[PDB]
């Protein structure tokens, strides 16, 4: 019930993304655009 | 126990179903990508002998 | 006495229906729209089809919004209804 | 019953309660992503043929590439890409990972899933779409400054119409965030009620309609990155 | 009555008064009629055009690289080629179509329409 | 007056009201796209084939919505919320 | 003081009305523009009308095909009214 | 508070709603088949008889489910079923 | 209270729920028609009286099931079923 | 519980809805009429003339259905049938 | 038992809202379909503004006008209410 | 209660007037915005030439949306004849 | 004999989920109708991109904004129902 209101899950969730944005910004999207111009 | 059976012979089905008719297509995708590719690499390194 | 919950829970079945009756309303007009645009513009040059897809797929993202969060207030509605004393 | 809702290994921390559940569901994904990013970069080879992780990274990247372009160069949004294709291939891997067969029953009559998509939850598309308020309005404030970042949201492109700009400001980040929730939560509440019927006659409609949610996922992943440009762009302007 | 005009680039073909011109544009069959909107449009592949006056026999013409341009006050088809129904044999325009070429298999087409083989 | 029979009058009337909208929005949905479809295959025939992927997208993503009502009317009907 | 079924059949009416209402007016729309763009199309491509009927038929199908199931919940609501006491 | 009468209340409430539901429907889908009749027309009057064939074929579909909406309301309103 | 109240009350809104389809559908249908017809009439005004044979087709038909509705709509305020 | 009340009661809702009805009908034809005025009028000032005769046709046929629902929608609430 | 002016009151108030209800769909939709005529107008043609608006005008009055005819007997529903 | 039953029926008459404005203006503001998609894009120097005939429909039908406004306005807060 | 609280709860939930199906149709509609332009101007430029979100972000705009506003007072009727007591 109550299914609008946010718990403290909210906070939780964003550590996880921010985590996995850490990775696509450093060790996925960059190496991806090397190539990219490489090729 | 009974839903879950019924869950599962219809994860079943679509896993067929993708398996049939779209898993074909996307791999002939991946591989029109890896032949271009292959091409591409074939034809530089073409230009060089030449 | 009839009770109160009863009549509030009728009551908040009868906005969910009415949610229901609007965000699908809305929601197949807006779909067949853009369809109609996307098929339009495919029709008279089918080499532009590929840049259409972007586009369209905003439309619907702006349509189907107006629709399914109207879904989701549903639910408040009829799942957890406010006021159910 | 449905049962709709009853968050599990719900928990408590700091005075603030947490959902188990969500928290197990966006952890798989982010270990699904962390997962991909590391084989490719393992099998990264650019004189050699791509592998496929490479093929489909280099897809999502060409892609947002694609339309950041077509709304707004590189130089001036370096960081959207890696921002959009994240969004992207999280949300799609959420999406995604529902189809596979985790629903049970609770024996009281009602259906269980083992694995909940996060973006069921209004915690997780909360975050989300905050995440990306708050990031494109810094763009926009120090791309022309913090005084002018809210008269220009303000006037909008024609300053006489202020006040409906305003609720824009205000529309974009819940419009971004309630549309999600209710693209995956509908599915929860179909999934739970297809469980009505025996299971010799509840694998056809299941079947069928996690099939549709297959599309649905990706198209809401692809709609939600590219609006998330979108407003990126129109934050970041003149 | 609206002031028919076919004419070719190597001359004129045929002018006069008309109540009706009925022809086949790339959008789709259009009859006009003596106080037709101006309209510029182009004829189709193996457009025919059907000239209808008070009381006299339609002129049937095959036309090949037509264009069609109504004014209030004239009608005009400026054709890169024309053919008239007396003039127009059946055995070239059924021998002729659906050839090797499509210009050729065209302007067959429209010397059968012509006709009304089609 | 036993509670539940107010409660099943107002599930049946708004089951109704979402059937209701439901096929509203995917007949016009699917008459509109219909239109777009014929009007295609009637400027280039042989296009036909090449416009029933997007068009068939379009009627994916409205009977999708008609879809969805239609459960909601068990939902509704055969599962009332807080029927007690 | 009062039957419950009454309430019960009437809410039943309300519903099977407003289903069919509504089934009513989307097939309705839809099969007028779907006929509007047959009739549009035969009025600029006589030839096309032997392509055309084939997916006219469908746009119907489905336009219709809904309708249907509306009719068909006739034989759900006033007849076999569920949560019936 | 006869039964019976909340029965007949209702089930004119419905008819009312099914009639309601088909005169829009009717309405505006003969009003775009003769939109497009007249269109036709205008840009090839000659054409007039072969587009009155198909534009049956559109309205003589349309009120089918008109008609039928009259149809059901007697069963609604006349013999008003679990009355 | 009399149910008769409660029937003649339900007429009323099945009556005015059958009234105000039938204006919308005659509204949308008579709009639709007219616009076909003037965009006909600026593109071919010699086809004029040729283009009101359609449009007539249509408006009779549009207005017809329109006035149906009137049909019934004063018997269920005037003869109410099940009184 | 009056029955009386109950009369007025369905009486201007019956009312309230016909006049709605009425006048989204007579909002949506204007407005379409118009539109035709408007684009034929545009594309050639000549035609301002003729069009005015067809178009006030049009509306002609819609207001007096608008017109009608005022009426008939007047006989409900002044002198509600079946009121005692 | 209930005071009758109160389900009177009741149902006046519905009604007004209906009213209204059907007077902004049918203005809103109208009106937006002029502009759009117009808007259209102007942009394939630039000068005819000093002509446009001459039937434009018209026909936002043959919508307008219907909204505040909703608008003003809407007044007497919810003040002047029948049976009272 | 006489006061319950009419505030609730004050509130149904102004879900009512703001359903039909957000109807009217939302697809009015549409069809509007169409027209001015297609003057753009087929002339793209009309911007200005354009803004002017497109604020005025906006604003005529902002006016009906805002009508209904202060008319539910008056419904909910002022209800007549509490 | 009923609570006052429960009517007027009936009624304030009625009231919103009636003004959020008008939204809903209003925005689906809307939103559709110019994400319909917006593809048609695509299909015919599609070098047009950018220039045409100037418009169509504004037209959308609009139209979310009064979709938005219903939802407020949607809000307003239930959370804070006025003349609750």
């Amino acid at each position: 019930s109550n299914f609008l209101i946010p718990n403290g899950t909210f906070f939780a969730v964003l550590i996880i993304f921010l985590i996995v944005l850490g990775v696509i910004s450093k060790w996925v999207v960059p190496p991806i655009s090397k190539v990219l111009a490489e090729r | 126990m009974s839903i879950f059976i019924g869950q599962l012979i219809g994860f079943a089905v679509i896993a067929f179903i993708i398996v049939k008719w779209v898993v074909p297509p996307v791999r002939t995708l991946m591989r029109n990508q890896q032949e271009a590719v292959r091409a591409a690499l074939a034809e530089s390194a073409e230009a060089a002998k030449k | 006495d009839l009770d109160p919950n009863a009549i509030i829970t009728a009551g908040a079945l009868i906005g969910g229906g009415l949610i229901m009756g609007g965000g699908a309303i809305g929601a197949g007009i807006g779909d067949g729209i853009a369809g109609n645009a996307l098929i339009s513009g495919i029709a008279r040059q089918p080499e532009a089809q590929g840049r259409l897809f972007t586009p369209f797929f905003i439309t619907v993202g702006l349509v189907e919004a107006a629709y399914f969060i109207n879904l989701a207030f549903m639910a408040l509605f009829v799942f957890a209804t406010p006021g159910l004393q | 019953a449905i049962h709709v809702g009853h968050h599990t290994l719900v928990f408590e921390l700091f005075g603030m309660t947490f959902n188990g559940d969500t928290i197990l569901a966006t952890a798989v994904t982010a270990v699904i992503v962390i997962a991909l990013a590391f084989y490719l970069r393992a099998k990264v080879t650019s004189t050699g043929v791509p592998s496929g992780v490479q093929l489909f990274w280099e897809a999502l990247t060409i892609q947002m590439r694609q339309q950041i372009e077509g709304s707004i160069g590189m130089k001036i949004a370096p960081f959207v890409l890696p921002l959009s294709v994240t969004i992207f291939v999280f949300i799609l891997i959420s999406n995604w990972l529902a189809v596979l067969p985790l629903q049970y029953g609770g024996a009281d009559g009602a259906a269980a899933e083992l694995y909940k998509a996060p973006a069921s939850d209004i915690n997780f598309v909360l975050a989300l779409a905050l995440f990306v308020f708050v990031c494109y309005h810094a763009a926009g404030i120090w791309r022309r400054g913090i005084v002018g970042h809210p008269i220009k949201v303000v006037k909008g492109h024609v300053a006489f119409l202020a006040p409906i700009n305003i609720v824009e400001e205000l529309a974009k980040p819940i419009s971004l965030a309630l549309r999600l929730f209710g693209n995956i939560f509908a599915g929860g509440i179909l999934v739970a009620l297809i469980a009505m019927f025996p299971w010799y006659i509840q694998w056809f409609p299941n079947a069928v309609w996690k099939t549709f949610d297959l599309f649905v996922g990706l198209i809401q992943a692809f709609i939600f990155s590219l609006l998330t440009i979108l407003y990126f762009s129109q934050s970041m302007e003149l | 009555d609206l002031n028919v005009e076919i004419v070719a680039v190597e001359r004129e073909l045929w002018s006069g008064p008309a109540t009706f011109v009925f022809t086949r544009t790339t959008a789709g069959e259009i009859g006009i009629l003596p106080r037709h909107i101006p309209l510029v449009a182009q004829l189709v592949d193996d457009a025919m055009v059907r000239v209808e006056r008070e009381g006299e026999d339609d002129l049937r013409i095959a036309v090949d690289g037509g264009f069609l341009s109504v004014t209030e006050e004239t009608v005009r088809i400026l054709v890169e080629n024309a053919q008239f129904e007396s003039e127009i044999d059946a055995d070239a325009a059924k021998e002729d179509a659906a050839s090797d070429d499509e210009r050729t298999a065209a302007w067959g087409r429209a010397r059968l329409r012509a006709l009304g083989q089609i």
